[PDB]
């Protein structure tokens, strides 16, 4: 998937 | 608008295979979602338990797994156990905003159906004295917990002025709300009979009074 | 184990300002951004954004930008949410999470009330015709109130709903259940208190 751009 | 919508509400006996789905307004949804499910119970106690469409929060039990079904995310429960009585709501990222569904409640029977038992009150003379007139319907012992209540007023749909409590469980397990219809003293006299229509698995119970 | 603790519920008058606290615990709290979310009373869940707890840049959803700010203090691993020039709209309960992606632990959740109201005791008034009575519990605030039957004596078929909050004060209502044989034979009274007002009164159901 596209990357989450949230701290994780 | 991104629109993020569930199914309002859905029934089933332990031991079924449960699919709960959540779609969006404006496309398909896909892994770039990152869906999330999570569960509240009361009173808004919530719990994580899917997130990134099918990862599972650890300590959730195994039965609870997420997927995509066509173009929705959805939420299995294989073996649903009456602990999943439950409102489920999705999440997604969506146009890099996080988006809530409006929530399914999931009844997983834990005792027999249970139709509601309804009183009307009227308002009481000392509160006609402030020139105010509250109707209330009291709605008890329900099971599934979700109830649709109309008003009417001489036959005439209510559409402004009622107020209507989420089910509340009651300390037998079944579910409990109430509803009011506030006027003026004005429109009490100018009206005849008031009714509280409560609407439960497909059969509406209704209680009527005239002011006279 | 991961624990997310908030601070207590708030009742705050419209233009000031509240701040809440979520305390974690059970991880490093550097390692995963924190979410903040509002459930308006009976709806659904709205984002209003996320902080990094590493670097500290927030960022947050367009239609919370302006009054609601986040802050860290991260030696003891509490995220704030602050809500500034409050309104009444913003009458809610609010939830940290912890990332991620999205929403995986939440904290117990603060209630959160903006009212200008002063406090003021509840009118309570007999809901009359087994048969069932009650009493209306009408314009109060803040929460709660307690209402009890005959001082306790009839506690079987009691129930007390939720109150709903309109105009920027509570009602809610209590019903009791009893044979029909036995009122009004019998008198059957509601003994209603609101420990913000230090108010008790006691209403007796008569026939209407």
């Amino acid at each position: 998937p596209r990357g989450y751009p949230g701290q994780v | 608008q991104t629109v993020v919508t569930q199914e309002s509400a859905l029934t089933t006996s332990p031991g079924e295979t449960v699919t709960l789905t959540c779609r969006s307004s404006t496309g398909a949804v896909t892994t770039s979602n990152y869906a999330n499910w999570v569960q509240e119970k009361p009173d808004h106690l919530f719990t994580g338990l899917i997130v990134g469409t099918n990862n599972r929060v650890p300590g959730v039990p195994p039965r609870f797994s997420g997927s995509l079904i066509g173009d929705k995310a959805a939420l299995t429960i294989t073996g649903a156990q009456t602990e999943d009585e439950a409102i489920y709501f999705c999440a997604l990222w969506y146009s890099n905003h996080w988006v809530f569904g409006g929530g399914t409640k999931l009844t997983v029977l834990g005792q027999p159906k249970s139709s509601p038992s309804v009183t009307l009150f009227p308002p009481s003379s000392e509160e006609l004295e402030t020139n105010k007139a509250t109707l209330v319907c009291t709605i008890t012992d329900f099971y599934p917990g979700v109830v649709t209540v109309d008003w009417k007023v001489d036959g005439t749909p209510v559409t402004q002025g009622m107020e209507t409590t989420q089910p509340s469980k009651q300390s037998n397990n079944k579910y409990m709300a109430s509803s009011y219809l506030t006027l003026t003293a004005r429109a009490w006299e100018r009206h005849s009979s008031y009714s509280c229509q409560v609407t439960h698995e497909g059969h509406t119970v209704e209680k009527s009074l005239s002011r006279a | 184990q991961i624990q997310l603790v908030q601070s207590g519920p708030e009742v705050q008058k419209p233009g000031e300002t509240v701040r809440i606290s979520c305390k974690a615990s059970g991880y490093t709290f550097t390692t995963a951004g924190m979410q903040w979310v509002q459930k308006m009373p009976g709806k659904s869940l709205k984002w209003i954004g996320w902080i990094n707890t590493r670097s500290g840049v927030p960022k947050y959803a367009e239609d919370f930008k302006g009054r609601f700010a986040f802050s860290l203090e991260t030696s003891a691993s509490i995220a704030y949410l602050h809500i500034n020039n409050l309104k009444n709209e913003d009458t809610a309960t609010y939830f940290c999470a912890r990332e991620g992606p999205g929403f995986v632990y939440w904290g117990q959740g603060t209630l959160v009330t903006v009212s200008a109201a002063k406090t003021t005791p509840p009118s309570v008034y007999p809901l009359a015709p087994m048969v069932t009575l009650g009493c209306l519990v009408k314009g109060y605030f803040p929460e709660p109130v307690t209402v009890t039957w005959n001082s306790g004596s009839l506690s079987s078929g009691v129930h007390t709903f939720p109150a709903v909050l309109q105009s920027d004060l509570y009602t809610l209502s209590s019903s009791v259940t009893v044979p029909s044989s036995t009122w009004p034979s019998e008198t059957v009274t509601c003994n209603v208190a609101h420990p913000a007002s230090s108010t008790k009164v006691d209403k007796k159901i008569v026939p209407r």
